[PDB]
């Protein structure tokens, strides 16, 4: 039902990462004020693609390829997740 | 050092007795267990200690090519005795 | 729970199970199927015995070095018994004898004797006894020996409950005396049979199958209160399955009726023998009563085993009584028994 | 790429061979059930048969077939002929080995392995 | 009381304060009815009704990539960053320190031979104690 | 004079060495790596095309009449690709001299039969299939020789165990010779034994 | 004539050994460490393919080691990583690699010892 954890995945290097760190940089810190009893993992790694999970009440996880999103789209997916 | 233990078998040398919950205690039924009365450890403190006259001496075990290879044992300490190491020879100096 | 008891390995010989096992009636025919049973999954076996060495020989293999303990006994003397059951888990009674003799009745076998062989196991400690009496074990029954193991399935009880009691129907095997037993009327040129084998109906089991149960329920947490009917499949007419003997053993088939006082008294003059009986008047009876409907009981299924059928493993057991001439034939040329249900 | 071939062009004229090697098998165990007395039944003895046929269905490459289908030949000359008994022919069929569970829970109360 | 095995018993990652994942591999088989953890956590989930979806151990791997994909890559330590955003997100909350000192725990060598289980069930580790408190 | 070493010729290293030379450039289609070891040896190393005419040359030919047959081997390398690497060992008679002939296979790659040649080879490549399962090509038989009958693997390649797979043992129940998955009383204690020191720097591997 | 056979080798069907080993059985390729005792390095130098251990338990009789795998003491040498990797795909064993550690070259210097200013300046001899 309700959201538990999200987790987010990317790389360092990899372009196609490029606009998941460009919104880690820029609106971590606004999330985890608006979310402060929330945890949110990152998790980097060399060469693999970015996803998006989200860990709702049970063992019940969605995944969705943000590969290649600019920071907009990546925003858009995430309070797509949330709500 | 052939003591027995509650269960009534003998002990050996290396304390190995059955436990009374063992199965394996069957095997000796109308049976025995084969273990010796000789230990070394009794048989070896049964002997002197070689009273000498250097500081440094060598043990072969007595024939020769029949003993142990032959090392050297010093004996600059009074706290103990000198050891063999193949052997369990003592030794000391005065 | 001893650390030495504790299974280990993949399952099969060399290994260990926690199956430490004293196994009475080892040097006859159902025993050595489940000394044989034991052994190939890794257990110890001791395996009390009277007989001579001669007859100990081919329990000597079936087991890995150290595994199989013989020690000989007596049922006369107590402190043979506690001496066996001193270091066991489990404890598997088989003794039986399909005759009396000057030393030994049907009592001093079926009653007495798992009576003192319970007696040691409590007093010892043992978790399990497998008692094995007969499906038809009534007390109100006609043999002496159904009657004798109904009253040893209730004094076993009575002394030693938390036990187990396998009832099976008449078993047959390579070296039984029921499928050989039927099939040794070849040397007489006519077989007799009481209401021509109707009315009579018989439900056989396999040694394999009686084994795996046993070496099942010795490691089964279930099964210690229960009785169990080692029943088999396909209820068969003795007639028909008289039949059948005598068309897998190729040799002639010549039935003919004769009623129960005059085989009784054949099977008691019979034996009159210091040696081995070929037929005794408790045989003939235990042959010509019904096996009861097993359907209260739970059986094999109930303890992982699927019953094999009668029309499979009998070729092996009646190969030996065929001629040259039909020597070299099939399973499927014997036009099947004909079963019943009633 | 680019291998040697080996009794075969490709996958169709292996599967003839194999295809043959059925046949002489799906023969030749009526005479073997008889020869050696064996106390088993023809259908069983086929089933047999597929069985060990089909545990190299999942393969493609034609040498394989070929060492395979050669295999089979060498193994029914051994049977054909009685230069093995009725214990390596009933071999095949496991009578003994208790069946080894392909269940989690079974392993895991029985063993360390997977 | 369900009994486990041991880092010298079972293939198994444990990360480093670096960040390296390492491989554990099996040495000697765990004792008696002992074996190892996450076996035993999904023999508990298949009795129960959950029946968690990996029956091996390279699909529990999956899933740790699934989770934390920095497992896997053992012996590859991986560049980390954002050291800023959390910097910024603790300088806003305010709890103080206390004007108290801090000992370590560990503050001589007689605290270090016995830290956990396994060092504290030790022969040795005893005797190291006896000689360095005497 | 040096009673502890061996002693060394200079004139059969020269003959085989010229021997060699006469192989190489008289059958050049099918050979490589002609070799002479310290110990006087040739060794003649060969495309599996080229098995029949240099066995047939060698037993044929007058100057080298290889005409008898000492072993037909194999030596399994799970390192090279092409692991097997065949050899036949041949002696003269009339000059009073062996040699050595080498190929390669896989078990994927047989090689031609040489009972056309030399009758000995069909047992020896026999037990080639039967220990390596190297396939021989139009051989009359071709069958196992020392495994079992129902025998499934190849023993002496380095990747089957020494233990095997199965093991017998009589059971009461079938009254047959039942074969079983293999269960040791005691396993087998493998030794590490390579001093790590460098004796032979003669033949020192570089990086 | 040659033959287009692009799919893996597999060869799994002609050893002849069960399902067992072959799906359920891990392989560790690596170059074997140092013994620590020794400061040779010849052991090092060659590849190897070791099997997961499994069960080892005690014979009842005397307390030998038995056991129920037959590739216990498998072990195979190549020269090259591309090799292990070549059979152990092709006899369809699954494999886990570890890669070459090289200790690193250290600037050794025996005038250290006798420093005027840095800390190496050894105190005994
Ligand atoms: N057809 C069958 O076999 C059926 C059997 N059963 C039951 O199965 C059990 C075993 O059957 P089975 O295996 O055929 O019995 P067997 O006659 O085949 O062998 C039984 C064992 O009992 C031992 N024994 C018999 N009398 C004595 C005695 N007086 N003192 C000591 N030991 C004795 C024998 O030892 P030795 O031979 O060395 O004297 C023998 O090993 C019996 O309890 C029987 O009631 C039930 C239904 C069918
Ligand atoms: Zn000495």
């Amino acid at each position: 039902l309700g959201l538990r954890e999200i987790r987010v995945h990317l790389c360092q290097r990899s372009p196609g990462s490029q606009g998941v760190r460009d919104f880690i940089v820029q609106r971590y810190v606004e999330l985890k004020k608006a979310h402060p009893n929330l945890p949110i993992l990152i998790r980097e790694c060399s060469e693999v693609q970015p996803k998006l999970w989200a860990r709702y009440a049970f063992g019940q996880e969605k995944t969705v390829s943000l590969n290649n999103l600019s920071a907009d789209e990546v925003t858009r997916a995430m309070q797509n997740v949330l709500s | 050092g052939v003591q027995v233990s509650p269960s009534g078998e003998k002990i050996t040398h290396t304390g190995q007795v059955y436990d009374e919950k063992d199965y394996r205690r069957v095997r000796f039924v109308d049976r025995q267990k084969e273990v010796n009365e000789n230990f070394a450890i009794d048989l070896i403190a049964q002997q002197p200690v070689n009273e000498v006259e250097h500081r440094i001496i060598a043990c072969d075990g007595g024939g020769g090519a029949l003993g142990h290879p032959k090392v050297y044992i010093n004996l600059d300490k009074e706290t103990k005795t000198g050891t063999c190491g193949y052997c369990g020879l003592q030794f000391k100096q005065h | 729970l001893h650390h030495a008891v504790i299974p280990h390995g993949k399952g099969g010989r060399s290994s260990v199970s926690g199956v430490v096992a004293t196994v009475f009636g080892a040097t006859g025919f159902l025993g050595r199927y489940v000394v044989n049973h034991l052994g190939r999954m890794g257990s110890q076996v001791i395996i009390p015995y009277r007989c001579d060495v001669y007859d100990i020989m081919h329990l000597r293999l079936m087991g890995d070095l150290g595994q199989l303990t013989f020690l000989e006994w007596d049922a006369r003397d107590k402190d043979s018994i506690r001496k066996a059951v001193q270091h066991s888990n489990v404890v598997i009674n088989l003794i039986g004898r399909e005759w009396e003799t000057r030393n030994f009745d049907f009592e001093d076998v079926f009653v007495n004797i798992p009576r003192a062989i319970a007696q040691a196991s409590k007093e010892a400690g043992v978790e399990r006894f497998i008692h094995v009496s007969h499906l038809n074990a009534s007390m109100k029954s006609s043999s002496k020996s159904l009657r004798s193991k109904a009253v040893g399935e209730k004094e076993v009880r009575s002394v030693f409950p938390e036990a187990i009691i396998i009832r099976p129907s008449d078993i047959f095997g390579r070296e039984d005396r029921f499928l050989n037993h039927f099939a040794n009327y070849r040397w007489f040129l006519a077989v007799p049979l009481v209401s021509l084998g109707f009315k009579t109906v018989k439900q056989p089991v396999y040694v394999a199958d009686v084994s795996k149960g046993i070496v099942n329920a010795t490691k089964d947490p279930d099964a210690v209160g229960k009785t169990f009917a080692f029943t088999g499949p396909n209820r068969y007419l003795l007639f028909h399955l008289v039949k059948y003997i005598f068309g897998m053993t190729h040799r002639t088939f010549i039935p003919y009726p004769l009623p129960l006082f005059v085989y009784s008294w054949i099977g008691k003059l019979f034996g009159l023998s210091p040696f081995e009986p070929w037929t005794t008047k408790d045989k003939v009876e235990r042959i010509h009563i019904s096996d009861v409907m097993p359907t209260d009981l739970p059986g094999l299924e109930d303890l992982g085993v699927q019953p094999t059928p009668l029309e499979l493993k009998s070729i092996e057991v009646l190969r030996r009584h065929r001629t040259y001439r039909w020597l070299s034939s099939e399973i499927e040329e014997t036009k099947p028994a004909k079963t019943v249900n009633y | 790429t680019s291998v040697k071939p080996i009794f075969s062009r490709d996958l169709n004229e292996a599967k003839r061979r194999v295809r043959e090697l059925y046949r002489a098998w799906y023969r030749e165990v009526p005479n073997t059930v008889h020869l050696m007395q064996l106390d088993i039944t023809v259908k069983q003895g086929r089933d047999k048969v597929r069985e060990m046929f089909m545990k190299n269905a999942h393969v493609t490459d034609p040498r394989v077939v070929d060492l395979l289908v050669i295999k089979g030949k060498m193994e029914l000359q051994e049977t054909i002929k009685v230069w093995k008994q009725r214990t390596h022919v009933m071999r095949f069929f496991h009578e003994t080995e208790t069946p080894r569970p392909k269940d989690f829970l079974s392993k895991f109360y029985m063993g360390h392995d997977p | 009381i369900l009994p486990g095995a041991a880092y010298t018993e079972k293939s198994a990652t444990y990360v480093n304060t670096e960040g390296r994942a390492q491989q554990t591999k099996v040495a000697v088989t765990p004792p008696g009815l002992a074996r190892e953890d996450w076996k035993i956590i999904r023999a508990l989930s298949e009795i129960a009704g959950i029946t968690l979806p990996y029956d091996t151990l390279d699909q529990v791997r999956n899933r740790l990539e699934e989770v934390s994909p920095n497992l896997v890559r053992y012996d590859d330590i991986e560049e980390t960053n954002y050291f800023q955003q959390a910097s910024e997100l603790a300088k806003l909350v305010n709890q103080e320190v206390l004007a108290d000192p801090l000992v370590p725990p560990q503050l001589t060598i007689k605290d270090f031979y016995m830290t956990d289980s396994i060092s504290r069930a030790s022969q040795t580790m005893a005797k190291c104690v006896k000689a360095v408190t005497e | 004079k040096r009673p502890t070493v061996r002693p060394r010729s200079d004139v059969t290293h020269k003959q085989l060495s010229a021997f060699g030379e006469y192989v190489a450039e008289i059958l050049p289609k099918y050979v490589q790596q002609v070799q002479v070891s310290c110990l006087d040896e040739l060794e003649i190393c060969i495309h599996p095309d080229g098995v029949i005419p240099t066995l047939t040359f060698l037993r044929d030919h007058t100057n080298a009449q290889f005409k008898s047959l000492a072993d037909l081997t194999a030596v399994d390398v799970p390192t090279r690709q092409n692991r097997f690497e065949i050899v036949y060992n041949l002696l003269s008679l009339r000059f009073n001299s062996r040699i050595r002939v080498k190929t390669y296979a896989d078990e994927l790659t047989p090689i031609d039969s040489i009972v056309s040649v030399h009758i000995a080879a069909n047992w020896y490549e026999r037990e080639v299939w039967d220990m390596f399962g190297v396939f021989f090509f139009n051989h009359p038989d071709l069958r196992r020789i020392l495994t079992d009958y129902g025998f499934e693997g190849h023993p002496f390649r380095k990747d089957f165990p020494l233990t095997g797979y199965v093991e017998l043992r009589y059971d009461d129940e079938v009254k047959r010779v039942v074969a079983e998955p293999v269960e040791l009383a005691q396993e087998f204690r493998k030794f590490d034994l390579n001093s790590p020191w460098e004796a032979f720097p003669a033949y020192r591997q570089p990086p | 004539q040659l033959i287009t056979v692009d799919e893996k080798l597999d060869i799994t069907t002609l050893t002849g050994v069960p399902e067992e080993h072959i799906k359920t059985r891990k392989v560790r390729i690596f170059v074997p460490a140092r013994n620590n005792m020794q400061s040779g390095v010849n052991n090092t130098k060659k590849w190897k393919m070791e099997f997961d251990t499994r069960e080892r338990w005690e014979n009842p009789l005397m307390g030998w080691a038995s056991t129920a795998d037959p590739l216990s003491n498998m072990v195979l040498t190549f020269s090259a990583k591309e090799d292990a990797i070549a059979f152990a795909e092709k006899n369809g064993w699954s494999y886990d690699v570890e890669e070459k550690k090289v200790p690193k070259p250290k600037s050794k210097s025996y005038g250290a010892n006798f420093s005027w200013n840095k800390r190496t300046r050894v105190s005994t001899k």
